[PDB]
């Protein structure tokens, strides 16, 4: 699935 | 069994191997120059000098070099991968010029040593090409032995660094660990270029867009006088000056008309390539102005003083172009000179201000040549050419008397980044107190003294080498004794 | 024991000096996973080894004696019977041609392999057929199921009346707003959202309803599924007078336990053969082939809104994905949606993708001995894979943004090749003197290549062929990739051996490649070791102890896991004008580009005794890495941003140690254990020009001078009590002082290190009358891992449509004072309150088998056994993290693809 990114994540 | 593979895709350093890598290599050394020397990099060397005063609308971005404080500008600059701007990203940019030049230079004279070129047509182009990347090895280096190296006339140093100049490569090595090399081996070794790349080049001009040996000897006399050799500057700047004609005009506006244009304007003797989609940049720090529908607004961060418009008269042609009265919507002066050209919008009606680079021109040959048959005892030609300038630009001189031609090299050389190093060279001090704003604009400008006092042979004449170096290289030398 | 370390003939295992450790077949086979080496997670001390993903196209990921580099890789080198192999072409090979698995790990056994046995070596040798008078048939056959580990962070997660409430007290719906004014009408008006496509226009309040609030759904169940594996197998072996062979055909389905899909399937086959021609020659071959077809689950360790185990804890409960027969429908709603958002299964019916590798192992020696001791052998290998994947999206569906379809087509193409030649000697000076001496060549050469070409704009199903695109503006350009290198090598190797008690082998190695620069490519390597006897001369008897071996060795090696192209100045494009291109400088190389050169001291001693029964082995080892890779920042004077140099320094000093033993009851009773373990800490010597700390640009982590690389964020202090904010603390200022205010000068080092040192594992097992139970169990402890879902399920203001935790119910206003967690306007960073405590103890697999006995096989002639076994693989896992699993990531817990538990049952006729 998608639709939105939703992201205010780290750098692996 | 040899086992080494080359990268599928993409080309790398090595000798040449045939002629149509060189002359690709020679274009991209050409684009590296492009961006290396514009316009945009010698804004530093212009606001230092004694002629503007910083408005309100600075974020306290230009306010560094004109106040002269030595604390932001003993580390000031930025090289990184987003923005090169400062100190640190004029030394990048031309150690950066000065080691592809190495290159390019050492690969063409090891295919011309090997005999990789197949015919003699070939031959004869590729020396005019290695002696084309000759003189900008010598330009990278005099520009850095320009801004980094001191004067004669200094009075207090570092203990050691009054003889020595730039660090001198002579190859391709980016991870070279040296000291510097002292002010005679990097002079000769300009000239040496320059003597070497003279004898090579044609005669005639084969386009505006390569080095030709007339920029050769230019730059030659450009150099010399920027050392003091008086008569060899006018010996090499005569062959030049009688060349290229001067404008043509009868009002300010057919003046602006061609001076804005790049492929009309007759005076250019080197420039770069510029299209409306590849090689235009907004040199927009000293004008400060913006698109605004379809004209333009201006909102400028530094504005000159009261004496920079006084030496300008009020029937010059140089009034509506190089400085203009635009500001606050007609009451002020700000410097217009790098504005904008017709030809390089997309949309006719609306302007995007895309300008050019241009690298030389013949008003600094008769400038040269003037200044140094005046120092020389030429009086005739002196004034010959000192009135021709005048003419051309619709404001006769009266009188030559070595002081109207610091007034014209002021009118001409205006945002050019040439004032501080005349200043240097005429033994004026700063004197950034004594002087006044202008009458009719006054609250936006402001009167904020220096933060260090500039008198004759002081050391923030010539600027520090960058952080970054001379802590990873102990073998350096800094300029400043703080 | 005989073990094959490097090249020439098997030496014994009581003579090497170098600390291998052989895994015999048992270990091996029958497991139900692809990767082999997830099923050494505890056996092997001082290897520890993590698989990131439950995919079934997953590989695991292992690192023997620490990380020994802060800039290059750390995978061993994997070499399979001869030429050396990628674990993606050993998870397309059965496991059950395995006969053993050797791990060489300290120097001198490992630095024949110079410049590239940085990392240790895996030695993996495949089976060769017994010589019998009749062949033997081997026929085996498995089936499984799988699922997910744990369904413990839902435990915690609100349900949608509680969520309902938090929200519309939040403000987030409206200002004035109430729930039966807001549940009622507002976002159950998905009746304008459904009215307006054809295909759930008259559906909806009769056959599926999107909003549902009196009971909430079932999430899990939309997104994970319990998914079924197969195996099975036929191989014969046999030999008779010289000539020996084993042949074998089998396939492997296993099915991913996500709804979005990711199977791993394949067909192979193995043929070796080896046959001696005449009294002085012997050749042999090694062929294999298979066919496998890959697909793996692309959308994990991203975050988008409703797929993953993120979907699974932030999706809110009132909307439904289900229709009323309990069944899972094409579409679900969310609210202020322009369309409505496809489910797992038609979002997998809607983008196809099929790929297909055929895959080809072709190895030969062949083998003169002319005199008594010579052994001249010479050996090619070929190992060949031409791949060719597909992916189309296709047209005219409703629920998308154009009706129009892509296609997209790559072919792949990787040629490996490996030639080896040795000649050994071996010989004995006097009746108590013996000497052996091998020196060989050894050429490597990798080539390969990818191919790409897509199109777009089609508008039926069944013309979709590439070249039946649109033309214009629908047309792009192509996708084309080329790598390639080469090694070549000289090597040589002596050992010496007194009587019974002392030997001492020395060996030396000279590698080149192309991935060297162009100044120093010839790299010289060494390596001396030496092992003494103590018990066959010292104390030649005593009671209790039956064994006792000492060892010492000292290596140099490198890591040649340096990219391609490296070491040159590569040109790219700069253009002048518009009419001629321009070549300009891009990335200034260097010629002078080492291997990234270690050097590792080592000293053991292994003890064993009452007759054998109790075995113990002690290992300390100093392995110091030298040289390392970095692209440094440059000074102006290069005229470049980067160099890409050798600088660095780094030491791993650690201590492991291994036991062994036997427990009885009776004369068929057999019980037996083992615990291996080992510690390693590990630091920073230098760095760049004069540095002493390094931070990694967003990262996370700091290279700091006299620690192991550590975790670099702020610290954490939770909330005051008075205005109820988020308090860190400050670097320094000790009275400890907390402010309020977060910038990015608040960060600092914490005292926990990136890679887990304490890793270790025990088995034990019993055996009763054929019917044996063995369980093995792994534990990795001191591994932090930063937990990301923690950023949106607990977060007070941003991201408010999600899901929630319970815990912020509690959270603090005026009238609720004392708790633990903030008010609701604030935003949460990145700080010591997402590390968590990842260790864990597993119970790796649980297997209960039996042999039938020999007496009910006695009139036929056709049967010969059979064996029956059950096995549980992940059946339990204590730990304290709180992210369905602590192994699967590393420095950062994303929205990833669990480890799953698995019951598989299965039959093997030895017929």
């Amino acid at each position: 699935g998608t639709g939105g990114s939703t992201g205010t994540t780290s750098a692996g | 069994c040899e086992l080494d593979r080359d990268p599928e895709g993409k080309d790398f350093q090595q000798p040449y191997t045939s002629f149509v890598q060189t002359k690709q290599n020679r274009d991209g050394l050409y684009a590296l120059l492009r961006n290396t020397e514009n316009p945009r990099m010698h804004f530093y060397q212009e606001l230092q000098s004694d002629m503007y005063c910083t408005t309100i609308t600075d974020g306290n971005s230009l306010a560094p070099f004109v106040n002269w404080d030595l604390g932001i500008l003993n580390d000031h600059g930025r090289a990184d991968e987003d923005e090169v701007s400062g100190i640190a990203g004029y030394y990048f940019v031309y150690n950066r010029l000065n080691q592809q030049a190495n290159a390019f230079v050492n690969n063409t004279e090891a295919a011309l040593q090997n005999q990789v070129y197949k015919n003699s047509t070939e031959i004869a182009n590729a020396k005019s090409f290695l002696a084309e990347g000759k003189v900008l090895q010598a330009l990278a280096i005099w520009r850095l032995m320009d801004r980094f190296s001191f004067h004669e006339s200094v009075t207090e140093v570092n203990s050691g660094a009054k003889d020595l100049g730039v660090i001198l490569l002579k190859e391709y090595n980016p991870g070279y660990i040296g000291p510097r090399a002292t002010k005679a081996q990097c002079y000769d070794y300009i000239l040496s270029r320059l003597s070497e790349a003279i004898e090579v080049l044609p005669e005639n001009r084969e386009s505006v867009l390569y080095v030709s040996r007339d920029y050769a000897y230019a730059l030659r006399a450009r150099i010399y006088l920027a050392l003091g050799e008086y008569g060899k500057a006018a010996a090499d700047a005569k062959m030049v000056v009688d060349k290229y004609p001067l404008i043509g005009a009868a009002d300010a506006s057919e003046f602006e008309n061609i001076y804005r244009s790049d492929a009309n304007n007759p005076e250019i003797i080197f420039r770069g390539f510029a299209s409306a989609t590849l090689g235009s940049f907004t040199a927009t720090t000293l004008n400060g102005a913006a698109p605004a529908g379809k004209d333009i607004k201006y909102n400028p961060s530094a504005v000159p003083f009261q004496w920079v418009v006084d030496l300008y008269e009020n029937e010059d042609f140089r009034k509506s172009v190089y400085i203009a009265k635009v500001v606050k919507k007609d009451k002020g002066y700000l410097v217009n000179k790098f504005l904008e050209d017709k030809a390089y919008r997309d949309v006719q009606d609306k302007p995007n201000l895309k300008v050019g680079a241009r690298y030389f021109s013949v008003a600094e040959v008769y400038l040269i040549l003037v200044e140094s048959a005046l120092q020389t005892g030429d009086t005739p030609t002196a004034e010959k050419y000192l009135k021709a300038l005048s003419k051309a630009r619709g404001a006769e001189v009266s009188v030559v008397n070595m002081e109207a031609l610091q007034a014209e090299r002021t009118r001409e050389l205006i945002g050019e980044g040439s004032r501080l190093r005349d200043m240097v060279r005429w033994s004026i001090p700063n004197n950034h107190d004594a002087f006044e704003t202008q009458p009719g604009l006054e609250g936006f400008a402001n009167t904020t003294p220096l933060k260090a006092q500039a008198p004759v042979g002081f050391y923030a004449y010539t600027w520090e080498f960058p952080q970054r170096d001379r802590q990873t290289n102990p073998q350096l030398i800094k300029n400043w004794p703080i | 024991q005989v073990v094959v370390l490097g090249y020439g003939t098997g030496q014994k295992l009581s003579t090497v000096s170098g600390s291998v450790a052989k895994v015999s077949s048992e270990k091996l086979a029958e497991k139900p996973v692809a990767n082999i080496m997830d099923a050494l997670q505890g056996q092997v001390a001082g290897m520890q080894v993590m698989t990131t993903s439950g995919d079934p196209t997953a590989v695991a990921s292992v690192e023997i004696h620490g990380t020994g580099s802060l800039g290059a890789s750390s995978a061993p080198l994997y070499i399979v019977d001869g030429m050396q192999t990628s674990l993606d072409v050993v998870a397309t090979m059965n496991p059950n041609d395995f006969e053993s698995m050797s791990v060489l790990k300290d120097a001198s056994a490992t630095s024949i392999y110079g410049a590239r046995a940085a990392n240790g070596v895996v030695f993996i040798q495949t089976k060769k057929g017994k010589m019998s008078e009749r062949g033997r048939i081997t026929f085996n056959a498995s089936y499984g199921i799988s699922q997910i580990l744990n369904t413990k962070p839902l435990d915690n997660m609100m349900t949608g009346d509680e969520l309902l409430d938090f929200q519309v007290k939040a403000g987030f719906w409206g200002n004035n707003q109430t729930v039966q004014k807001v549940k009622d009408m507002i976002l159950a008006g998905a009746e304008d959202l459904y009215g307006n496509y054809d295909s759930l226009k008259d559906e909806y309040g009769k056959t599926l309803f999107p909003v549902d609030f009196n009971h909430d759904a079932d999430w899990l169940k939309a997104l994970f599924k319990t998914a079924p594996t197969s195996q099975g197998d036929i191989s014969f072996s046999g030999g008779s007078q010289g000539t020996s062979y084993y042949a074998s055909i089998g396939y492997f389905d296993q099915e991913g336990m996500a709804r979005e899909p990711a199977n791993f399937k394949r067909y192979s086959g193995r043929l070796n053969f080896e046959s001696r021609i005449n009294e002085w020659l012997k050749v042999g071959a090694n062929l294999s082939g298979a066919i496998a077809n890959r697909r793996s689950a692309d959308y994990f360790g991203k975050y988008y809104m409703g797929s993953g185990t993120f979907g699974v804890l932030t999706m809110p409960r009132y909307y439904n994905p289900f229709d009323v027969n309990g069944d899972l429908a094409d579409v679900y709603y969310m609210y202020g949606a322009t369309r409505p958002s496809m489910t797992e299964p038609y979002f997998a019916k809607m983008r196809p993708f099929s790929s297909e590798s055929h895959q080809a192992n072709v190895n030969g020696f062949a083998q003169i001995t002319p005199i008594k001791g010579l052994t001249l052998k010479a050996q090619a290998g070929v190992d060949i894979t031409n791949t060719r994947t597909s992916s189309k999206r296709m047209p005219n569906n409703p629920y998308d943004s154009t009706p129009l379809g892509e296609r997209r087509e790559r072919a792949y193409r990787d040629v490996s090749k490996s030639f080896t030649n040795t000649a050994e000697y071996k010989f004995s000076i006097d009746e108590k003197h013996d000497l052996t001496a091998l020196m060989g060549h050894e050429y490597i050469e990798y080539e390969g290549d990818v191919i790409g070409a897509s199109s777009k704009g089609f508008e039926s199903d069944k013309l979709m062929l590439l070249s039946q695109g649109k033309t214009g503006n629908s047309l792009s350009l192509p996708e084309h990739r080329v790598a390639e290198y080469a090694y070549l090598s000289f090597f040589s190797r002596f050992n010496y051996g007194f009587d019974k008690w002392m030997y001492i082998d020395f060996s030396v190695r000279n590698d080149q490649s192309s991935r060297f620069g162009s100044n120093n490519r010839s790299a010289w390597f060494y390596s001396v070791g030496g092992m003494f006897d103590i018990y066959n001369k010292f104390i030649q008897e005593s009671n209790w102890l039956s064994d006792l071996r000492l060892k010492m060795s000292y290596g140099t090696t490198g890591n040649s896991e340096i990219g391609n192209y490296n070491h040159q100045a590569l040109v790219t494009v700069n253009n002048y004008t518009e009419d001629a291109m321009g070549l300009s400088i891009s990335t200034a190389g260097n010629p002078d580009l080492s291997w990234e050169k270690q050097s590792q001291f080592n000293f053991g001693l292994a003890a064993g005794a009452f007759n054998n029964r109790l075995s113990a082995e002690v290992d300390f080892y100093v392995r110091t890495t030298n040289d390392m890779l970095i692209d440094v920042p440059m000074p102006y004077i290069s005229g470049f941003f980067s160099q890409y140099q050798n600088v660095g320094s780094m030491k791993n000093t650690g201590v492991d140690l291994s036991l062994k033993g036997t427990i009885y009851q009776n004369k068929d009773w057999n019980v037996y254990a083992s615990a291996n373990f080992n510690y390693n800490r590990q630091e920073i010597t230098k760095l760049f020009f004069g540095l002493n700390k390094y931070m990694l640009p967003n990262t996370g982590t700091i290279w700091e001078i006299g620690y192991p690389n550590s975790f670099y964020m702020a610290e954490y202090a939770g909330i005051d009590k008075k205005t109820g904010k988020q308090l860190w603390y400050v670097p320094g200022q000790v009275d400890k002082v907390t402010t309020s205010q977060y910038s990015a000068d608040l960060e600092t080092r914490i005292d926990k290190s990136v890679t887990p040192p304490i890793t270790g594992g025990f088995s034990l097992g019993a055996s009763w009358k054929g019917l044996s139970l063995d369980a093995d169990f792994a534990y990795i402890v001191g591994k932090w891992m930063i937990n990301n879902d923690r950023y949106f399920t607990e977060n007070g203001g941003g991201l408010m449509q999600l899901n929630k935790d319970k815990m912020l119910l509690n959270a603090w206003t005026e009238d609720n004072k004392e708790t633990d967690v903030p008010k609701l306007g604030q935003s949460p960073q990145f700080d010591t309150h997402l590390l968590e405590n990842a260790s864990f103890l597993r119970l790796k697999n649980l297997k209960l088998t039996y042999v039938l006995p020999n007496s009910l096989f006695a009139g036929q002639n056709v049967i010969g056994g059979a064996r029956v076994y059950l096995m549980a693989r992940n059946l339990l896992t204590v730990t304290k993290y709180k992210g369905f699993d602590p192994e699967a990531g590393g420095n950062v817990g994303k929205n990833q693809y669990p480890n799953s538990k698995q019951y598989v049952a299965g039959i093997q006729l030895s017929f």
